[PDB]
Parts: C-alpha cells; sequence; structure tokens
RNA sequence: GCGACCCCAGGUCAGGCGGGAUUACCCGCUGAGUUUAAGCAUAUCAAUAAGCGGAGGAAAAGAAACUUACAAGGAUUCCCCUAGUAACGGCGAGCGAACCGGGAACAGCCCAGCCUUAGAAUCGGGCGGCUCCGUCGUCCGAAUUGUAGUCUGGAGAAGCGUCCUCAGCGGCGGACCGGGCCCAAGUCCCCUGGAAGGGGGCGCCGGAGAGGGUGAGAGCCCCGUCGUGCCCGGACCCUGUCGCACCACGAGGCGCUGUCUACGAGUCGGGUUGUUUGGGAAUGCAGCCCAAAUCGGGCGGUGAAUUCCGUCCAAGGCUAAAUACUGGCGAGAGACCGAUAGCGAACAAGUACCGCGAGGGAAAGAUGAAAAGGACUUUGAAAAGAGAGUCAAAGAGUGCUUGAAAUUGUCGGGAGGGAAGCGGAUGGGGGCCGGCGAUGCGCCCCGGUCGGUGUGGAACGGCGAGCCGGUCCGCCGAUCG
RNA sequence: CCCGUCUUGAAACACGGACCAAGGAGUCUGACAUGUGUGCGAGUCAACGGGCGAGUAAACCCGUAAGGCGUAAGGAAGCUGAUUGGUGGGAUCCCCCUGAGGGGUGCACCGCCGACCGACCUUGAUCUUCUGAGAAGGGUUCGAGUGUGAGCAUACCUGUCG
RNA sequence: GCAAAUCGUUCGUCUGACUUGGGUAUAGGGGCGAAAGACUAAUCGAACCGUCUAGUAGCUGGUUCCCUCCGAAGUUUCCC
RNA sequence: GAUGAGUAGGAGGGCGCGGCGGUCGCUGCAAAACCUUGGGCGCGAGCCUGGGCGGAGCGGCCGUCGGUGCAGAUCUUGGUGGUAGUAGCAAAUAUUCAAAUGAGAACUUUGAAGGCCGAAGAGGGGAAAGGUUCCAUGUGAACGGCACUUGCACAUGGGUUAGUCGAUCCUAAGGGUCGGGGGAACCCCGACAGAUAGCGCGUCGCGCGUACUCCGAAAGGGAAUCGGGUUAAAAUUCCU
RNA sequence: UGUCUACUAUCCAGCGAAACCACAGCCAAGGGAACGGGCUUGGCAGAAUCAGCGGGGAAAGAAGACCCUGUUGAGCUUGAC
RNA sequence: AACGACUCUCGGCAACGGAUAUCUCGGCUCUCGCAUCGAUGAAGAACGUAGCGAAAUGCGAUACUUGGUGUGAAUUGCAGAAUCCCGUGAACCAUCGAGUCUUUGAACGCAAGUUGCGCCCGAAGCCAUGGCCGAGGGCACGUCUGCCUGGGCGUCACG
C-alpha cells in the first residue's frame, strides 16, 4: 500500500501519465534488464537502452534472436534490433519492434555518462540492500 | 465512509427550449429553436428526451450517513467478539481453521516484536494460522463488473485478524503486506472488521496482553467497563440455549 | 510703476497615481413578476432573479453610547442550542429573530482638543556619499489657517520617592515549504497458445501484495510502491545556541499627593414622509422640517408626566485568528456515468452550421500483438471481380471488435374462391429425443485374489478414580468369510 | 370483432397507435403521525466540539450544573401546583368438589362513581405585616391533569404538507 | 407550385399628393400611420433574443414484473 | 374439514436488472453478448441445458443499496417499410446533317443549314452584394434532380502594376464630443452655464483672434492623360 | 353539342419523391355507443394485371375558431374596485 | 386448378442497420492546498509564422522557436543534414532566471466600412552653419507633489 499524499492510485491517472509522457520520461519508463552476466559485473539490474546496445529476446516469437539496437522509437514504444525483420507481401523488410521489457541486454555501449550511470545505480544497492 | 455522488444542477438544461404548442402534428415537449443544425427543432427538458434532464435529480444533500445509538454498536462489537470464539461459527463463515490448536486463539506477547514479513508468516505457520492465511492469497482475483474500472480492481476473502494490546508495537508493520491479514489494536475495536460482510465468525489472533485486557475494556455481567463509562454486558432473554436439556428435564417430562 | 499675498489660468515642465478584465466566495446600490393565498388588491414569492458599481485571498465585522435585572456577563466572527420560539400576519396564507448556555478562535489599539515657544524639535523634493526596501550631508520647498512629540477616559497632566524595568547586529543550527538522485525478489522446468502475463512444479522479496505498462488473471520483466540515505533550492518569519556590544541622560512601572482632569454638531434627538424589520403608539435606513446638551448624553422591546435605579459614552480611525468559496492554479478521492449515459463538448466543441443582430448550436470513440494495410496472375475503359498472398483470425481488409430488431434478396418446405392472425382438439408431414427402454439379482462349485479366537504393542475414544469400547500393527490358535 | 383510454355504456362512424431498437414517469429532502424491528429505560440521545485513529472522510473514546425530548399540570396573566381508589365484569393460578358448581387470587382492558391539583365560583373558625395565612366545608362548571411513571434514540413501509 | 403570394390574359395611373438609389432620423406599451389595428426583417389587437422558469393548471395524455388473498363507490354534510 | 368471480383499491409471497459488504465458484481445453425447427423445469414472472457465433471476462448464495423491469404518452433519438419504380420531368417557338475526339456522344468541339433574342435585347458595362466563381492544364468518385469526353464541380499552377481612374479632401441631413448642467451608476443634454483653436507679419517680438483644426457622399462639390500597341487571364495602371 | 392545333395525360430509356398507414378492405338486414370492413343471419365468392373514376372508407389536412365549462388570459371601454 | 407467376408463411444463407456485450488519456461529485491579471499595455480580437500544414497546439519578422540550466542520444509520416556521440552534447525532451515579442484592444495625436488625416524629436548616413536622408521614439484624459510662465485693484504696502 502507498502512503505519499502526491502519490496517486487512480487508474484512469496512471495510464494518461504513462501515455503522455514526454521523450525524456519515456526513457526510463522503456527499460530492459541487464543479463545474468552483466548483472554480477555492475551489480545493476535493469538500465534504459541504447541506439548501440546488444540485446537478447527473451520472450515472443522471436524468442532467442540476438542483435544489436539500431531505433529507440519511444513515440512507438518499441526498439528495432538489427536482422529482427519480417517481409511485406510485396518482398521488402521491415523491421519488428519489441519492447524492451522483453528483451535482456547482453553488452552496453559504455560512454562517460553511461558509465557514471552505472556507479550511481550500484552506490545505492551497496548500502541500501546489502550495508542494510 | 461514503462520499456523495450527483450529476450537474445544470445537466439538461443549458437550452432556451420552448414548446411549439399545439397545431403542429407533434408532441408539446419543449424544443430547440434555430436553425442550420441536427440539434435544432429537437426535444428538450424531458426526462424521457436524449439529452435531456433526468427524473428526480440525484443530489448532493441525500442523507448519507447514519448514527446508531452508542449502546446498540457495543452490544453489536461483543456479539461479534463472543462469536469468534466458536468454532462452528468461524468455519460457518468460511475460515479454514482445522489446524488450529484452540478457540480462543492467544499467543504469546513476542509476536508483537516481530518486524520482518518473513518472520511474520512463520509465526503463523507455527499457531496454525497459516492456512487461513495462504487462502486469502490463493483467492485474489479482478473484481467482475464496472467495480474494476472504479478504482476496486482486485477483490479477495478475508484472512486472520489479529488483535494486539501494546502501542506502537511493531507487528503492525511485519503483518500488513500479507494479503487477507487486518491488525487492529484491541481498545479500539471495528465491527467492519469483526463481522466482514455482516457475519459472525471472524477468525481472530489474540496477544496475550490484548486478551486479558478484554474484561478491563468491556467489563462484565457483575461489574462495568473501565474504559466504557457505565457499561455492562447485556443479558439474553434465555440463560440456557439448550433446548434439549429444558425438554427433556425431569421436571418438564413429568 | 515696483513688491508681498490671495484666487485662478497655461505647460509634450520634473517625478508619480487612476481607468479595464475575471465570478465561486465578499461589500454597496437598485429591484420585479411568475408563484402562494384554491379568486384577489395587503401579504407571499423576496429585502430574491435581472440591472449598476467595488475588493481580497479571504471579504465584511470588530475593542461596547453592548447584554442584562443575575451571586451578573464583557470587541468582532463562526458552529450547536435558544426555535419554528417571542413577535409579525386580509392574526389568513404564512412568516420569524435575539440574550443566556456549550464550543472554534482569541489581540488589541491609533487619533482630534489646553499644554515646545530658550527656538518646526516634523515632512517632501533636487544633488552627493554610504553598510542602499534604508540612512547621512547639503540645498530648495511644504508647514504656524500647525508638522512632530505628549494624551485618548482602561485614563491622563503636574509634583513627590521607591530605586523596579527599558538600548543592537552578526555566525551557525533546528523547524517550515519545494525539488532531484540511487536502492527488494524468477522472467528457472513441463503443458496449452499467435503471444504466458494461464495451468502444474520448484524457488524468492515483502516496513514494498497501491497503481500502471508489457502480445491473455504479472508481488519477483519494466516504471513505480515501502523505508532509509544523499544532494539542491526557497522563505528572513519563528526558534535553539554562540560571538561581540551592552551610555539609564530620559521614558515607563509601582506608591503617594492638595490640585488639575479639556473627550468628535446641521450631529444627537424630535416631527413628518417612504421604505424596511419578528420589532408591535413606530427595528434600522433615507428625504424634508425643527434642532440640542456638558453634575450631561444614549439605552433599559407599551405611548405619556413625576421620583429613583442599572448601564454604557455616539456623531473620527486601524486591526490577525476561528468563517465563506459551483472562478483560477495545483492535488487527492468516489457503493457516481460508461459514447442516446456522463458537462453542450471522451474526437481540429463553444467547433461545423443557422441568424442583420441580441443569440442559437450539433453530429462524430474501438482493424490487428505487430500494417504484417493484401506482391503477383488474369478479366474489365474504370470501379471492381476471380485466383493468390499476410495473419491465430480476414468469418479483423482503413467508419474495419462483437454485429440484435424492423426491413430486403435468394434457395428450400408449405398454404391461398372478397383479409390474416388467435384459443381449444386431433390428424398428416417434418424435426428432435437412447437417463427414448432394462438385461440385473439370488443360490450352488472351479479356480484366483484378499482378510480371519485368545494373548502382545501403537495412537485414541464413550460414560464420568473407575468401568465400557473401536481402529491399526504383530504373534498364536481357528480354519471360515 | 383491436389494443390502450375516458365513460352509465367501445369492435365502434369516440381519441392515440405504420414498423423496430434504445431512452422513458411516485423520487430525494424537511416536519409530523400510526405501525413494526432493535437498544436502553425515569431516563434517553457522542448530535457542536474535543481526544484520537485503519499513516487514518471509517472505527473507537469523552456530557465535567451543556442542550433536546421526557419526568406536572392548570391559568390570558399575576400565580398556584396533584392525600396517594371504591366498585361491576375479567386472564392466570390455588383449594374443595367433580355440576353450565362453590371459595380464595383479580393483572390488562372496559363500564360506573368518589377523591386530589388547577381556571372559575363558593366558603372562613382562628391568626396577620390590611392583605395575606387557612380549622371546617363545598360545585349539573371548566382542563390536551393526578390517584406508584414510559419515554428517548434508531431503521423502514404507509399517509398528510412544503 | 417555378413561387411560404408566382404565372397567363384583362385591368388602374402615367409632369405629379409622380417613381426610385444611397445617406440620415424615429425602437417595443415604444415608434410610425392620407387610419386598414396597418406597418415595425415570411413574426404585430403589443416584435425579436436570453433570463426569472422545470412559471401555475380543480383540465388532457401517459404512468414499466408474476402469482396469491381481501375487495368498493357514484351516497351524507360543508365549501364563489 | 371447508372453500375458489373481481374493475378502482389494499396487502402478502416470489421473479428479473446494476452496485456494495461477505462467501462459494467458472473461464483461451473458450467468459460476456448474440443466434437456433435442439431439450427440459415452473400456474407464472422466469430458470436450466445442447449446438452455433464470439475472443475476455463472468456467475451462484447471504446481507444491503438503487437513476432497477414499457406496447402505448399526436412520447424522445436513431433506423426501416408499404405507398412506388408510383406522383412526377410539359412556361421562355428548334432543331438537323457530316466529320473529329473518346471505352462510351440526342447533350463535347469544328463546319454547314434552319430558327430565336430584335438596341427599354437573351447585346456591351458599372454601383451594391459575393470573394477567386477569373485563366491554363488535368480528372477516380461525388455534385451539375436524364446524360456528359463536359464544368461556375474536383486537383495543380497562374493572374489584379496608377502623380493623372477612385478612395483620400470639402461640407449636407445628421453623428460623436470638451466645458457646463443632470445622473446611485450604466448613462442624458450636446459648444446650451467657458481664460477657443490658433493665425498673420517681422525676427523671439508685434498685430489679429465670435469655444469643436472631429466624423458624416466609391451618384453632391472637386488639381492633372491622351491616342496606338500588348496577355491564356491585367491596363485611361503594362509598352511606345 | 361538334370539331381543329399545341402541351400534358398515355408508352419507353434514364432519374425518382410525398401525404397517409391499429389490423384491414364485396354486400343486405339485424342488433349494437341508436348510420359496421370485422359481430348475428343470409347473398355469395376463382390467380396476376392496365387505363380511368370520384359512391363509400362517417378519407387526408389541424388537440373546433362556433357554443359551454375553468374561481385561465389578453386587446379595448367606462358611472366597476 | 397440375406446372409456373403472384401473395402470405416457416427455415438456411446473404443483405440492410448499429442494438447488445466488453472497453475508456472524458465527464460528474466530494475533499484538500495555494493567492498570482492590467497604462512596465491585461483579458479579448486580428494577421503572420514550419523543407513539405489546412485545422488544433505553439510561437511573433529571433515567429511549432532564441538563451541558460538539467537530462544524456534522439526526432520520425517523408525528405535532408562530414548537424550530434568518452561529448560546449542529439531531442517535436524537461525546466526557468537571459532575450525577442507584428496589428489591435481599458487603448492614449485625430479617426475608422479609411492600413485614411496631422504635429514634434531624432542616431546613423550623405551633399557643401545649412541642406537632404533617416533607424527609432514621442504628442490622450483625469489627478497628486514640486516647478516655470502669466491673468484680475481679490487683499494690501511703498512711489
Ligand atoms: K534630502
Ligand atoms: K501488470
Ligand atoms: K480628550
Ligand atoms: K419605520
Ligand atoms: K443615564
Ligand atoms: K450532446
Ligand atoms: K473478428
Ligand atoms: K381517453
Ligand atoms: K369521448
Ligand atoms: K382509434
Ligand atoms: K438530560
Ligand atoms: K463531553
Ligand atoms: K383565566
Ligand atoms: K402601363
Ligand atoms: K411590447
Ligand atoms: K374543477
Ligand atoms: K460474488
Ligand atoms: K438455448
Ligand atoms: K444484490
Ligand atoms: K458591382
Ligand atoms: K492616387
Ligand atoms: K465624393
Ligand atoms: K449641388
Ligand atoms: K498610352
Ligand atoms: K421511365
Ligand atoms: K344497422
Ligand atoms: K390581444
Ligand atoms: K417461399
Ligand atoms: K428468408
Ligand atoms: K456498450
Ligand atoms: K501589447
Ligand atoms: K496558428
Ligand atoms: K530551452
Ligand atoms: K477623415
Ligand atoms: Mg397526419
Ligand atoms: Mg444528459
Ligand atoms: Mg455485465
Ligand atoms: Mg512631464
Ligand atoms: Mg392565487
Ligand atoms: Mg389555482
Ligand atoms: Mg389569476
Ligand atoms: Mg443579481
Ligand atoms: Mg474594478
Ligand atoms: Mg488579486
Ligand atoms: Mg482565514
Ligand atoms: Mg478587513
Ligand atoms: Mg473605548
Ligand atoms: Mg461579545
Ligand atoms: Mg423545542
Ligand atoms: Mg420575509
Ligand atoms: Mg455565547
Ligand atoms: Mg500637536
Ligand atoms: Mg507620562
Ligand atoms: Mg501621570
Ligand atoms: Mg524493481
Ligand atoms: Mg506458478
Ligand atoms: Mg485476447
Ligand atoms: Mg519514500
Ligand atoms: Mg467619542
Ligand atoms: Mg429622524
Ligand atoms: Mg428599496
Ligand atoms: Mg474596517
Ligand atoms: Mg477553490
Ligand atoms: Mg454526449
Ligand atoms: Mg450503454
Ligand atoms: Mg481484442
Ligand atoms: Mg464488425
Ligand atoms: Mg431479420
Ligand atoms: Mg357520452
Ligand atoms: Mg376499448
Ligand atoms: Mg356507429
Ligand atoms: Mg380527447
Ligand atoms: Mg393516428
Ligand atoms: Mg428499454
Ligand atoms: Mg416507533
Ligand atoms: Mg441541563
Ligand atoms: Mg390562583
Ligand atoms: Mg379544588
Ligand atoms: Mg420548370
Ligand atoms: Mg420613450
Ligand atoms: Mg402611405
Ligand atoms: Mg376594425
Ligand atoms: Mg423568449
Ligand atoms: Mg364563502
Ligand atoms: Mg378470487
Ligand atoms: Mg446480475
Ligand atoms: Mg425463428
Ligand atoms: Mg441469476
Ligand atoms: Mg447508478
Ligand atoms: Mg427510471
Ligand atoms: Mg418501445
Ligand atoms: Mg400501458
Ligand atoms: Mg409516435
Ligand atoms: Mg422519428
Ligand atoms: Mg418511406
Ligand atoms: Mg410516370
Ligand atoms: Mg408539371
Ligand atoms: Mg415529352
Ligand atoms: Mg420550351
Ligand atoms: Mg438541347
Ligand atoms: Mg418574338
Ligand atoms: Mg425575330
Ligand atoms: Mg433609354
Ligand atoms: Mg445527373
Ligand atoms: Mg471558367
Ligand atoms: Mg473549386
Ligand atoms: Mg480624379
Ligand atoms: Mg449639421
Ligand atoms: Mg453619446
Ligand atoms: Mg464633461
Ligand atoms: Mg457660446
Ligand atoms: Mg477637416
Ligand atoms: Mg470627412
Ligand atoms: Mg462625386
Ligand atoms: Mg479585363
Ligand atoms: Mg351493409
Ligand atoms: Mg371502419
Ligand atoms: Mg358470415
Ligand atoms: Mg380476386
Ligand atoms: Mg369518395
Ligand atoms: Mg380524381
Ligand atoms: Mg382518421
Ligand atoms: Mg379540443
Ligand atoms: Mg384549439
Ligand atoms: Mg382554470
Ligand atoms: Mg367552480
Ligand atoms: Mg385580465
Ligand atoms: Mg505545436
Ligand atoms: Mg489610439
Ligand atoms: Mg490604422
Amino acid at each position: 500500500m502507498k502512503y505519499n499524499p502526491r502519490v496517486s492510485s487512480s487508474r484512469r491517472k496512471s495510464r494518461k501519465a504513462h501515455f503522455t509522457a514526454p521523450s525524456s520520461v519515456r526513457r526510463v519508463l522503456m527499460s530492459a534488464p541487464l543479463s545474468s552476466e552483466l548483472r554480477a559485473k555492475y551489480n545493476v539490474r535493469s538500465m534504459p537502452v541504447r541506439k548501440d546496445d546488444e540485446v537478447q529476446v527473451v520472450r515472443g516469437t522471436y524468442k532467442g534472436r540476438e542483435g544489436k539496437v539500431v531505433q529507440v522509437y519511444r513515440k512507438k514504444w518499441v526498439i528495432h534490433i538489427e536482422r529482427i525483420t519480417r517481409e511485406k507481401v510485396n518482398g521488402s523488410t521491415v523491421n519488428v519492434g519489441i519492447n524492451p521489457s522483453k528483451v535482456v541486454v547482453s553488452k552496453l555501449r559504455l560512454d562517460k555518462d553511461r558509465r557514471s550511470l552505472l556507479d550511481r545505480k550500484a552506490k545505492g544497492r551497496a548500502a541500501a540492500d546489502k550495508d542494510k | 465512509a461514503r462520499q456523495p455522488y450527483a450529476v450537474s444542477r445544470k445537466a439538461g438544461h443549458q437550452t432556451s427550449a420552448e414548446s411549439w404548442g399545439t397545431g403542429r402534428a407533434v408532441s408539446r415537449i419543449p424544443r430547440v429553436p434555430g436553425g442550420g443544425t441536427h440539434r435544432a427543432g429537437q426535444g428538450a427538458f424531458g426526462n424521457m428526451c436524449r439529452g435531456g434532464r433526468m427524473f428526480a435529480p440525484t443530489q448532493t444533500w441525500r442523507r448519507w450517513h447514519r448514527k446508531i445509538p452508542v449502546n446498540q454498536k457495543r452490544y453489536a462489537v461483543a456479539s461479534a467478539i463472543a462469536a469468534s470464539s466458536v468454532p462452528s461459527l468461524v468455519l460457518a463463515r468460511g475460515h479454514r481453521i482445522e489446524s488450529v490448536p484452540e478457540l480462543p486463539l492467544v499467543v504469546s506477547d513476542s509476536v508483537e516484536g516481530i518486524e520482518k514479513t518473513s518472520n511474520a508468516i512463520k509465526a503463523l505457520k507455527q499457531i496454525g494460522a497459516y492456512p487461513d492465511a495462504e487462502k486469502a492469497k490463493d483467492s485474489h482475483a479482478i473484481r467482475p463488473g464496472k467495480g474494476k474500472m472504479r478504482n476496486r480492481r482486485y477483490i479477495s476473502r478475508k484472512g486472520p485478524l489479529i488483535v494486539y494490546g501494546t502501542e506502537g508495537a511493531k507487528l503492525v508493520k511485519a503483518f500488513r503486506n500479507i494479503p487477507g491479514v487486518e491488525i487492529c489494536h484491541v481498545d479500539r475495536l471495528n465491527l467492519l472488521k469483526l463481522a466482514p460482510g455482516g457475519h459472525l465468525g471472524r477468525f481472530i489472533i489474540w496477544t496475550k496482553c490484548a486478551y486479558e485486557k478484554l474484561d478491563a475494556i468491556y467489563g462484565t455481567f457483575d461489574k462495568p467497563s473501565q474504559e466504557k463509562k457505565g457499561y455492562l454486558l447485556p443479558r439474553p432473554k434465555m440463560v440456557n440455549a439448550d433446548l434439549a436439556r429444558i425438554i427433556n428435564s425431569d421436571e418438564v417430562q413429568s
């Protein structure tokens, strides 16, 4: 049960806040779990998906497929993964959108900001979860 | 606990509609004036009219609340407390107390010191109350009907009620995450939790301190309560409810 | 003629102020009728709607010219009660307060007048400096037709002595309000399925089983949720603590003192008229007429004179809190509505459209998990059809979820000499129904299988220490069921 | 003979109705009343508010000379204010007797008649502060009175009224 | 109906109290009227728009499921 | 054991719809809704079930609650019939031939013929009013009450050139106002209660000086443009 | 009374409404809310369809404007209040 | 009185229509917090503004945005971009303190069915103190304080 007076339990408000969220907010909402190998390495559970990350699909008809992210289509709440495509009636190839919660990040596109973000995520877990 | 609901006072009357009168081969209902729109000439103001005003519109000053006399409320609580000590009534209300060692179920005061939900569940297993708590979790389901979209998404069966007698006890937060399990302080017992659905026989787990306070709070048949000024437990119209003993007694059968 | 003052005029003179908008609540004015009275005119609707103005986060009210008649209360406001009461009313219909009492909150004050006259001690503006919501210097003005001090009836002035009280800023922290960041636990095995988020199995978190998202009922996939920790900012108010400074000249408090002791005018009040009120020989308000007083004045719910008594001090002013809030901005919630409902408006709705104009004012939501939105072949001028393709599904094909009725076509059955339908009773022809309709039972032996009085244990029971029992295991006997 | 409807009278040459879907009309609230359920009972009521509390619009607790209704009425008012039951029927129970019987018991309710309080009238020994007190004794008068309380809260139907 | 006043033929007047455009003045118990209660935007013996207003109606119409039980009155008195 | 009519009206026991507090269940191995010449239960309101469709929710039971049950109201909104391929297409004299174009021609275009408007026109312009209808090209549908290859429709693009034509300036009936006078105020009167506006001449001074430097005419008054030529569409405006 | 011309009607291609509609549509008498398409008793009665017609459908159009009632108005008048 | 047509009727399928069921970034009701429009030009109205837009939303000739800060890699219907990536850094992102903010409107030079009719100041530039040119701004009413210039025998005083 929630106790914060500033937090609403209304279904209507929750859905509106989700589907009208700005692009910066949609980035956090479009997070994916790290692989068991990366979780033990960085001590981090979830990360927002990035364009150059490598992920593996763990749900859906493309379960088991692995590839590199090529487009984070935030407006459509999906990501496009290299080689994860289907053929149209005319034979053309189109990428299939996949929700980031249904994939696992196998390799991270590290950078100056990404590494700093990993430290902050691990800092809280190393203290609020273990030292307590 | 009800919140008032009512339609808007101006609903169905934001119109200058007037009756055409008779002599035009149509009913005398008021109608929207003007033209150039489908709305023109349509009926208005009538409870039988599309877009009109409902009959007897609901008002906020409906009498929502009720004040039952205090002595009757105390009578209801005492009956509910007494019903919780009868295993037949507790079973009849749907509680699974087949492994409960005894009713009333009184446990050591050390349970009030439990801080972790994992330890709280182990306490329920030891005293045999876990099966009733497990029933509540397995009954978790979505509410049928329109209630599910009214912020009343989920329903479930009631679990055990735990009564404690120490203010600020830490078990209030160790047990609260368990579905179906309610926690209440002995000094402020609530009828809605003692007889949910207006049905007697709630499964109650008493702490030792809470159990020992019942005499002081509710008094006895001889002396009055210490915290309910001038209150005495009600008497029944029948001292012995066992008809078989009365009917089959030597005095009657002679 | 030259000067001072007075009144007035001009200025794109220097620097300021005002208008309009908004409607939920608030203040002032103005002001109906429908209606009720079973007609109707007083009344009632209503001191309301409409009309015209003025404000704020609240407004308004407010420190008694009060209540009361008691053993007295003590600014205002608000709630409960007083009370549907006293009273008012074609005493009809109806209408209708207040004090006491219990609570919320709580706060008190500022002027005018006799009182600097050894000093207008006051204020504004120009210019300059500084530690700049201010302060200091200087200059020019305002002002004696009176600025500032002192005083406000609770008092007070003056004198006397008791020897009591009174003089700032800064540093840090807390409290208060706002924001930001990290942080629990499965996506393990089997089955179904287009998809597992479903079922079954095995685990885990829980101060987190609020809520939402994700291809079906997801605590453990994602965002959040619980609880800490860390960081940033706003208010300058309140509060804790520290450092520095800390002149009682004066002023106040207390006590006494012969004396003094100034308090609001065309206002109060009265007559009259109108209106209003529960206010009735007149509740308030307003017009006109009259027009005060200072050991006095107002009030004391029946007009008047006389004698007392109680009570307060109008005609000047300010003031937080308790209270109100269908507007604005932000937030939470619901036994509310679910696209003819709910706001008129779930959508490019006060929109399209109508009216010269004031105004009037709709209809209109749902493919799929994903466009994967139908390549290509063939017929046709084209629309399009046929086949094929995508999809779990086109029996989801861009107003496409589901797809009822009225009504229509077609195929099949049947009937029909100016209605048809309908009740009851059979028949013909259809359609439908195997719980629509059974096949067991008893006694024999052949075989097979499975258990059997008396003593030992195990866990219990009925009746109330003791009697009375069954169940299960084992061992003998018995040798049947 | 076509339904619905007003009507003494409808198949009517009385009115509404071409057909289908969906919408569509005794409700909410204040006052009062009878009845019934429930709690307590000469009391009853947590109602403004306060203390709190499911981290909480609930529940729980609080009436200390509060307040409402009831506990006493009559009178315009000044005022005064219940001396506390008799009898005919009658439920139940007890005794005798075994009859349409006889005794004891006599609730509820009804009939009848006194008494008491008050308005009005009447009455006055004995006292007193001269207008009061009250020994005795009253009444074809009047009252929404008394003669060992029955109310208060709450729920709902029905009815009157706004 | 071509038309919420039109069409055909036939008719009145035609240098005048003549016809007509634009500008301008008069607004609802008001205007304007060589006067018909005419006209005042298809509205006139009191326009149009919004509001008071869900105005009131002793009068008309309607008033939504099933069985079961009981079961009327059109008569009295008073009443613009 | 007796007994059974019922309008207006009363009451009882039941049926059904949507929530809430409880409780017991169902569902992608197919919920709700809907369809059925499947079957059954109840006097009845209704209920249970087979099959089909549909593809994600739903039900029983106890209590409790309500915007809770329709054939009617010249009821409301929406939809749909018979009427009916019916009434109807008829004023303004009128068309015909050949060829071209086109899938398609009584209706488009060219040519020829025969008619009409007959200068108070069915011709050539403009003011109001409209606002792109103007011009070119193209065109699936819709629309142009038959049809169309067509266009005042639809799509794309193009087009309006001024010292001399107007507005602009002036004043008319009148309108809007200062001051003043009224008015609770919105507003009323309108140069009528008043230190006007300023102008002229010298170079800041003299002189003059009667309370509006306002609005009000694309037909009143009024400074100045003429031929010739030019575009798919403009001209007294472009060119000379 | 006859006859002549044009445009309709008429027939065709194309296009294509509305009023109205309880259910419907052959009569005589009877009874009946006293004037029936339906009821009673008779006469009778044979698919589908075209052009006309105005007897009937007490045909349609409109909650009678006449008259009366209502404790409804409104315009106007006066010796009504 | 067959067959067939027609009419009616029953069933299957196909139409017509949008009821029902399940939904919902909306409505309605209750409660809470806050106090913030304008001559420093508001509310409202108009016009304009994007590589491809009409509307809605946004914005003002710096015109679906500039700047700062935060966030840390998109926007997306298409096109294009050695724009951008261990970063002075993507975004139709968030936020706000810098900055821009056309014509109007209480609306203020006068007007208005007019982009009509006036007056004043004036940077920059330029031709020989003057002249042209000109960015930009100013000129309403009422009123307060102060000030300047004046009027009247209004009341005086002195020549
Ligand atoms: K100074
Ligand atoms: K979920
Ligand atoms: K004084
Ligand atoms: K008066
Ligand atoms: K006095
Ligand atoms: K609507
Ligand atoms: K489908
Ligand atoms: K009727
Ligand atoms: K009738
Ligand atoms: K009829
Ligand atoms: K009491
Ligand atoms: K109390
Ligand atoms: K009396
Ligand atoms: K003529
Ligand atoms: K009028
Ligand atoms: K009547
Ligand atoms: K349930
Ligand atoms: K069925
Ligand atoms: K229910
Ligand atoms: K023109
Ligand atoms: K010109
Ligand atoms: K002109
Ligand atoms: K002239
Ligand atoms: K020329
Ligand atoms: K034809
Ligand atoms: K007859
Ligand atoms: K009239
Ligand atoms: K057939
Ligand atoms: K059929
Ligand atoms: K629906
Ligand atoms: K502006
Ligand atoms: K725009
Ligand atoms: K920015
Ligand atoms: K002008
Ligand atoms: Mg009709
Ligand atoms: Mg409505
Ligand atoms: Mg449902
Ligand atoms: Mg100035
Ligand atoms: Mg009346
Ligand atoms: Mg009446
Ligand atoms: Mg009347
Ligand atoms: Mg008003
Ligand atoms: Mg104002
Ligand atoms: Mg304000
Ligand atoms: Mg306040
Ligand atoms: Mg104030
Ligand atoms: Mg005072
Ligand atoms: Mg007071
Ligand atoms: Mg009372
Ligand atoms: Mg009144
Ligand atoms: Mg008080
Ligand atoms: Mg002074
Ligand atoms: Mg002093
Ligand atoms: Mg003194
Ligand atoms: Mg998580
Ligand atoms: Mg599992
Ligand atoms: Mg699904
Ligand atoms: Mg937290
Ligand atoms: Mg005074
Ligand atoms: Mg007076
Ligand atoms: Mg008045
Ligand atoms: Mg004040
Ligand atoms: Mg508010
Ligand atoms: Mg709607
Ligand atoms: Mg619905
Ligand atoms: Mg679906
Ligand atoms: Mg469909
Ligand atoms: Mg059908
Ligand atoms: Mg009759
Ligand atoms: Mg009938
Ligand atoms: Mg007849
Ligand atoms: Mg009638
Ligand atoms: Mg009819
Ligand atoms: Mg319905
Ligand atoms: Mg009762
Ligand atoms: Mg009391
Ligand atoms: Mg007396
Ligand atoms: Mg007496
Ligand atoms: Mg014609
Ligand atoms: Mg007038
Ligand atoms: Mg005339
Ligand atoms: Mg006449
Ligand atoms: Mg009107
Ligand atoms: Mg009378
Ligand atoms: Mg019967
Ligand atoms: Mg249901
Ligand atoms: Mg059928
Ligand atoms: Mg059911
Ligand atoms: Mg409801
Ligand atoms: Mg209803
Ligand atoms: Mg219906
Ligand atoms: Mg009916
Ligand atoms: Mg109808
Ligand atoms: Mg209709
Ligand atoms: Mg039709
Ligand atoms: Mg025809
Ligand atoms: Mg014709
Ligand atoms: Mg012809
Ligand atoms: Mg012709
Ligand atoms: Mg032709
Ligand atoms: Mg001719
Ligand atoms: Mg000719
Ligand atoms: Mg001529
Ligand atoms: Mg056509
Ligand atoms: Mg053209
Ligand atoms: Mg066009
Ligand atoms: Mg000219
Ligand atoms: Mg003039
Ligand atoms: Mg004016
Ligand atoms: Mg003036
Ligand atoms: Mg003059
Ligand atoms: Mg001029
Ligand atoms: Mg002019
Ligand atoms: Mg001219
Ligand atoms: Mg031209
Ligand atoms: Mg006949
Ligand atoms: Mg007939
Ligand atoms: Mg016959
Ligand atoms: Mg025939
Ligand atoms: Mg006829
Ligand atoms: Mg005819
Ligand atoms: Mg008829
Ligand atoms: Mg009539
Ligand atoms: Mg009529
Ligand atoms: Mg009437
Ligand atoms: Mg009468
Ligand atoms: Mg009248
Ligand atoms: Mg935008
Ligand atoms: Mg202006
Ligand atoms: Mg302009």
